[PDB]
Formats: C-alpha cells, structure tokens, sequence
RNA sequence: AGGAGGUAAAAAUGUGAAAA
RNA sequence: GCUUGAGUCUCGUAGAGGGGGGUAGAAUUCCAGGUGUAGCGGUGAAAUGCGUAGAGAUCUGGAGGAAUACCGGUGGCGAAGGCGGCCCCCUGGACGAAGACUGACGCUCAGGUGCGAAAGCGUGGGGAGCAAACAGGAUUAGAUACCCUGGUAGUCCACGCCGUAAACGAUGUCGACUUGGAGGUUGUGCCCUUGAGGCGUGGCUUCCGGAGCUAACGCGUUAAGUCGACCGCCUGGGGAGUACGGCCGCAAGGUUAAAACUCAAAUGAAUUGACGGGGGCCCGCACAAGCGGUGGAGCAUGUGGUUUAAUUCGAUGCAACGCG
C-alpha cells in the first residue's frame, strides 16, 4: 500500500503473433482461467472485427479501440472537506487499458448467440464510434466538464 | 539593527508627510516597528502624528476615497 | 490590489493576496472576539512562535553533523 | 439601452453566492448575477466556479449593450479568487482597473460568536 | 529558514463482594 | 543634635493614570430616486425567514451611535479593578547624575469609611448592529443542547443600592543581604562626537539554572532562599462558606458563622501500563483500482429454541457453530 512498486506483468498471447497488446484483450476475454476456450473464440472474435470494419489485424483493433479510448477519468479526493472530487487526466498505461475494460464489459450482453457471436456485435459496433462499450466511454466523458470543481 | 534617534538623537514630526508616507506602507497602514526596524516610542509618538494627519485628512483611513 | 500594469495585464501578479487578505485575516477578523480571547491566544501562540525564533539559537544538538 | 460604454463591475462576493451588480461610472446596473440563480444547489452552491458562471452571467446577456472597459471592483470574501474574475476577462471586454476594494472597518458595532 | 488560508457531524451503559 | 531611614525643591523623561466635553472617517442598519433580476439565506446537512409590493444589490444624499482593523509590544499608569481615534480643561504618582534642608516626622494596623470588572433594580434616555426567555425549522431515543433567522432586558449615559470572583504571578505589606547570562523599555555618566560607538550605573518583566529550600512539580535577585516587625487566615472531608439572631440592603442577599449527623476517608505531585471521535512516522489487501464466491434456489451437514421418554454431554463473538 505504501512504498514499493514492481514493473510489468507477463501474459501469453494468441498463437499467430507475439502481441502483449492484443493479449490484454484476450486475457480479459479469458473467462475462468481458460486460455483454450478463449483461443477458439478470440480468433473468431477477431475474425468478425477486422474485415467487417475494414482493416487487417494490425490496425483494425484501434478502429474499435481508439474510438472507445477515453481521455478523462474522475475520482473523489478530500483533504478534509465536504467529501468532494479532485480529478486528473489518466496516463497512457491505464487509459486504453480502460478502453479494453468496456469492450469485455459489453461482451456479456446482447444474448441470442454464442460468446464468439456476442463479441461480433460490439466490436463491429465500437469500430465506427457507435459502440455500446463506446457508450460507456461516452458516459465517462460526461463525468468531466462539470464535476471538476476541485483541483 | 539600523541607526535612529538612539545615540545620535533627533526628532520626528507629522508635517513631513512624504517621510510620514514611509512609516506607513503603501495603503496608509502603519507597519509595525518589528519589520521596518524602528523603535516603539519612536513609533508610538509617531502613531499620534500618523493619526494627526488622519484627523487632518492627509494619510488615510483607507484607500477607497 | 492597487495594480494596473498599464497596458499588459497578461499575468495576474497575485502576491499581495494571501499574506494580506482573501484567506489570511479574513479567517481571523470577523467573529469570536470577547476583547481578551486574543490575550488567551496571543499569549499562547506568539510564545509558541517567539520560541520558534529561539529554538534555532539553541541549535547545537545530537546531530553530530 | 444606450449601449453603455464604460462599466464598473461590482462583484459583491461571498463564499457561496454573490449578488454581482454590473454598474457603470454612474452606478446603474442592468446586468446581475447570483451563484444560486445559476444553481448547482447544495454543497456545490458553495463554489466560486459557480460565481464564475455568475460572472459568466456577467459575461452574457449584456452583449446587446456592449459593456466595454471596466473596473473590476470585487467586494467580500471567497477562497477561490482565480475563478470569479477571469470569466469577466473571458467576456472579451477590458479590465481598466483590477481592484479588490473592500469596506475594511474600524470595528464600530458588535460582532456575535460562533463555531461550537 | 521567517509566516498565513482549508482542519472533524453518528458509536451509550458496564449502576453489584474476583489476590501474599 | 548627626545621618545611611522618610520626605520637600531645582533641572529632565513617559503613557490607555482618572473624570468630563467637543470633533472625524470607514463598516454596518433603515429609507427616498434612477437602472434591474428571479431568486436571497445558512450549515456537518437542511429548512425557517424573505422576494414579483419589484428584495439581496451600485452611486449620490439625509438620518444614527458606540467600539477604534493596521500603528499596538509579557510595553505604561495605578491600591485593585480596570483603562488605549485625536485634542483641550483640572489634576496625579513614580525614576535619576549632582546638591541644599527639617533632622527618625519610621512600619503595620482589627473597629470605621470609600472604591471596585460583571449582572440585577428604581427614575428618564442611546435604541443601529448582537443578544437569556420565546416561535418556527433540521439533526435527534427526548433537544425543552451545540446550529440558523427575527426579537424583551441588557451592552452605552446621570444619581444611588447590592460591596461579590479563577480580584490567578493562586505567593499580603516594608527593609537589608544574596554567583549570573540572553533581550525589550525609559533615564544616563567618563572618553576621541572623531559611524548604528569601548566600559559601567537604577527601576519594571520573560527564559534557564548554582547556593538554599521543598512531598514533588518546581521558586530562584519581583525567590517558596537568609532574618526581624505588624495585621489577617487554618485545626479531618462532607454537611456549608447552610441555618437562629444581629449590622446593612426597597428587592436580589452580602457578612459574622455553627450543630446534629456519616464515613475512615478526603486532597496533591509523581511512577508504569491502558484509553482519546489528538498527531507524526511505518506495516498488514484497512481502503482507493478489479475477478469470483456467502446472502434468492435444490442438495450435504452442526448447534440453539421447541416437542418429547432422552431427542448423551460440554462449549455458547472468537480462535464451539462440516466442533469432539
């Protein structure tokens, strides 16, 4: 809680190319410790995202990631006061990591399909900034511009 | 730690309002002797001479007039 | 407060604010007076502050530096 | 309307709200402000960021009259004195004099007691 | 170093004999 | 008669010393007029109250009063209390280099008298801001408390009365003697004034301590240290600084001031842990940033309550409760 910080953690990406970037989606798309069942699904979840949004797997993800990429985050800080909030802009390390948080959060809903085919909807949605993960990214945008009264 | 009317004795008055603009700061406020180096009865006497200008409307009550 | 900085006022120059007003005396001049509660407070706090003058004059201690 | 040229801005300020009266060298004031008329009711009403929007109520609804070069004359307290004034600067006007002129007393009439 | 501003609302009763 | 005791005078220093009266501005409060807007206000939170009658609000002006932001300091005066915007009138006590003079007029003092912050009362006022009792509104177990908005007396002035404190440096008054060091303040002497200077000589105080003293903390040149003088106070706590009576007070009571009775305590410093809705620092997933379980449901299990012939017994936050 107080003093020492470790560096980076080491996860294991998809078996076509070494990509810690895309693995952070995949390891959070990894449900229940199952890389395997994810490995059947996250490729099919990448099969639907890329060539239906337009780009190949290098930059098709930031079609559905930079659009869900936030810029503002808020948190409550008092120095001894009226329990108010002192917000800051977040660094690159957590910002697009928070962008990956909404997409797996949007992965659960819209259920008449498979987990493969539930991920097909929102990744195609988040590509053209019409995403339900992007919808939660648009809620975090409105927690700025009026709730920054302490700094 | 400055030199004054301690051992090289002198007088200080109310008429010299320009020097009496120095023993107040630049709003009309009498700064304590503690910062300006002067002495207490060399200010307490002058405090009446400050107010004798404030009675005679030369160094103000306030900077809103 | 009495600042114009005639044509360029692009920088605020707010250093006559804090130690003179707007928080400093403004949190100490309004109420809670009793005419001698400051003599229950000047005798506590300035004696805690004139010893803050004196504790640097008794500076030689268990440093060994 | 008269399109008053020289104005005198009296930010009659407090911690929570402020009845700013947008006067002239005469004193006549068609424009106004409160931090409560804007709103943000509750704890957030005790903000000079709301007095900024009140000073933004001094920065709109008078563009029809064009309140040119002005004397900022703020009276009263407020611990956020880098929020209320520059919104009046944000109006596109000019501040001729930046004055925090307050009626500082000589303690004539009796004050009561508080903080218990 | 020399000095200022922001600094606390909810949680009570243990009513009676326990040591060489 | 003398003089180191006390006092007077010459030459200088200082300020809220005390009583009274003139006179100024800012702050704030009410109001008329121009302009003008739907909110103003307050707190831990909220509401009350107020505003469309045109409030809060800006400027000009009229009508008010007391306290004096900064100057302003454990600095000054005095018997204490207490008293500070400026000036004027009357008047007061103290300190010192250097001398004259009366020639011990010195010290304290129950009775008696006067004064005394503050609150209260009687007669007439200041009457703006604040403000016991009071109403409304939150918190709340009751709130008849802390808090907010108005508001009676009061805070201010004249003459009397009550004559009371934490009137606290809790240390009565006067005198003498008794290593000091660091500052504030008013005096001031010898020397080359040859710069804010070298070295001494008194008073009023803050801090650390030797001698000495003390239960300890600690006092320490204003001593709780070394002695003498006068007045006052004390005799276990509580009961009670109450009651009968007396002096005095219109009143409220003050003051002198017991007893019956009960207990074997009461009171004070310090020691070591504990406690704080005191703090600094450090630690633990205490928390902030997350995923999945417990709690809704079927099933598997233990105790309690209950019923009963017993539904062995014990444990009964825990760390007994899928325990023996």
């Amino acid at each position: 809680p107080r003093r020492r910080v470790i560096g980076q953690r080491k996860i294991l990406p998809d078996p076509k190319f070494g990509s810690e970037l895309l693995a952070k989606f995949v390891n959070i798309l990894m449900v229940d410790g199952k890389k395997s069942t994810a490995e059947s699904i996250v490729y099919s979840a990448l099969e639907t995202l890329a060539q239906r949004s337009g780009k190949s797997e290098l930059e098709a993800f930031e079609v559905a990631l930079e659009n869900v990429r936030p810029t503002v985050e808020v948190k409550s800080r008092r120095v001894g006061g009226s329990t108010y909030q002192v917000p800051v802009e977040v660094r690159p390390v957590r910002r697009n990591a928070l962008a990956m948080r909404w997409i797996v959060e949007a992965a659960r809903k819209r259920g008449d399909k498979s987990m493969a085919l539930r991920l097909a909807n929102e990744l195609s949605d988040a590509a053209e900034n019409k995403g339900t993960a992007v919808k939660k990214r648009e809620d975090v945008h409105r927690m700025a511009e009026a709730n920054k009264a302490f700094a | 730690f400055c030199r004054f009317t301690a051992e090289g004795v002198q007088e200080i008055d109310y008429k010299d309002i320009a020097t009496l603009k120095n023993y107040i700061t630049e709003s009309g406020k009498i700064v304590p002797s503690r910062i300006t180096g002067t002495r207490a009865k060399y200010q307490r006497q002058l405090a009446r001479a400050i107010k004798r200008a404030r009675y005679l409307s030369l160094l103000p009550y306030t900077d809103r007039h | 407060i009495k600042v114009r900085e005639n044509e360029p006022f692009d920088v605020a120059l707010r250093r006559f604010k804090r130690s003179c007003e707007k928080a400093g005396v403004l949190a100490e001049v309004r109420r809670r007076e009793f005419y001698e509660k400051p003599t229950t407070e000047r005798k506590r706090a300035k004696a805690s502050a004139v010893k803050r003058h004196a504790k640097k004059l008794a500076r030689e201690n268990a440093r060994r530096t | 309307r008269k399109q008053v040229s020289d104005g005198v801005a009296h930010i009659h300020a407090s911690f929570n709200n402020t009845i700013v009266t947008i006067t002239d060298r005469q004193g006549n004031a068609l424009g106004w402000a409160t931090a409560g008329g804007s709103g943000f009711r509750g704890s957030r009403k005790s903000t000079p960021f709301a007095a900024q929007v009140a000073a933004e109520r001094c920065a709109d609804a008078v563009k029809e009259y064009g309140i040119k070069n002005l004397e900022v004359m703020v009276k009263g307290p407020g611990p956020g004195r880098e929020s209320t004034i520059r919104a009046l600067n944000a109006a596109g006007f000019r501040i001729t004099n930046i004055t925090d002129v307050t009626p500082i007393p000589h303690n004539g009439c009796r004050p009561p007691k508080k903080r218990r």
